């Protein structure tokens, strides 16, 4: 069965999902520095 | 107009592109909907290679058709 | 057809790399944030703001000799005078967002 | 494996590693090797930059490959 | 038309050549005959430093002349 296949799959949106979330942060915290 | 497309793995989509939108662009739009970054994303239709800058048009791709997902090895 | 695994081969790839980046970056804001702290001494001046200007490029660039302040500028800029009556143009704001200055 | 990294200077050097490894794990060995910081130095291949997040094997690089190290260049 | 060669380590090296023959062939006869690298060899003629790209006849170099090898070591 191709089941545990894809909850190996699941990994890749359960990172996703965390990544989407800090790139808005991080931008601002590089650029607070740069100035 | 509304295509089909169908993944590998299994799922199958809806998709609205018009006849003009690029290969290329077709996988900007699943990479909106699915996220899956486009370097990993071959698209075949009628069993052949969809070239990233050729339209529906240069593969008369007709209404209502189906595209395939392939995952290829990325550009990298 | 006989089915096969070969899509984990690939799709497993990104796994050790974003495992890494989301720790990464939350290890990174550590430093960076204290690092904005330890500039921060408080004996600062006081200074009134005077204006707020809106700026463009130049017509014309270059490099192996560009700057990053004259063209290669598009927000809001600002100019201020300070207590002891100098009067200072900024080319960038710093730690205040512009939009809530006024003159 | 063996891996041949050469820089501006004329100087060479040969490097063990494993295929598995990170590009920091290379600049970490340069600086245990030189005294180099490893964020000085950039690396180059195939004529592309190299860039952590990855490993050895995922840009390909083969037995007996060369590398081109090239340093920061700052001043002020 | 002989030709002795002189090493740092004194040993005498015979060639047959031609007065139209060029460094890089004398250059590599040498790297058959002993082993050394081309590229590590410079060539000694009096004060004059001999160039790779020009020909034996240029210098007007005589039967039996005496001939130096000199080693530009490289930093390590």
């Amino acid at each position: 069965k191709l089941l545990e296949h894809k909850e190996i799959d699941g990994r890749l949106k359960e990172l996703r999902e965390q990544l989407k979330e800090l790139t808005k942060q991080y931008e601002k915290s590089e650029n607070d520095l740069k100035a | 107009m509304q295509i089909f497309v169908k993944t590998l793995t299994g799922k199958t989509i809806t998709l609205e592109v018009e006849p003009s939108d690029t290969i290329e662009n077709v996988k900007a739009k699943i990479q909106d909907k699915e996220g899956i970054p486009p370097d990993q994303q071959r698209l075949i239709f009628a069993g052949k290679q969809l070239e990233d800058g050729r339209t529906l048009s240069d593969y008369n791709i007709q209404r209502e058709s189906t595209l395939h997902l392939v995952l290829r090895l990325r550009g990298g | 057809t006989r089915l096969l695994d070969s899509e984990i081969k690939i799709m497993k790839s990104e796994v050790l790399r974003v495992t890494h980046e989301l720790q990464a970056m939350k290890d990174k804001i550590k430093e960076n944030s204290e690092k904005i702290k330890v500039n921060k001494t408080l004996p600062y001046l006081v200074s009134n703001v005077i204006e707020l200007l809106d700026v463009d490029p130049n017509d014309q660039e270059e490099d192996g000799a560009n700057i990053d302040l004259d063209s290669q500028r598009k927000g809001k800029c600002a100019v201020i005078k300070t207590s002891t009556r100098q009067t200072y143009f900024l080319p960038v704001i710093g730690l205040v967002d512009a939009e809530k200055l006024k003159p």
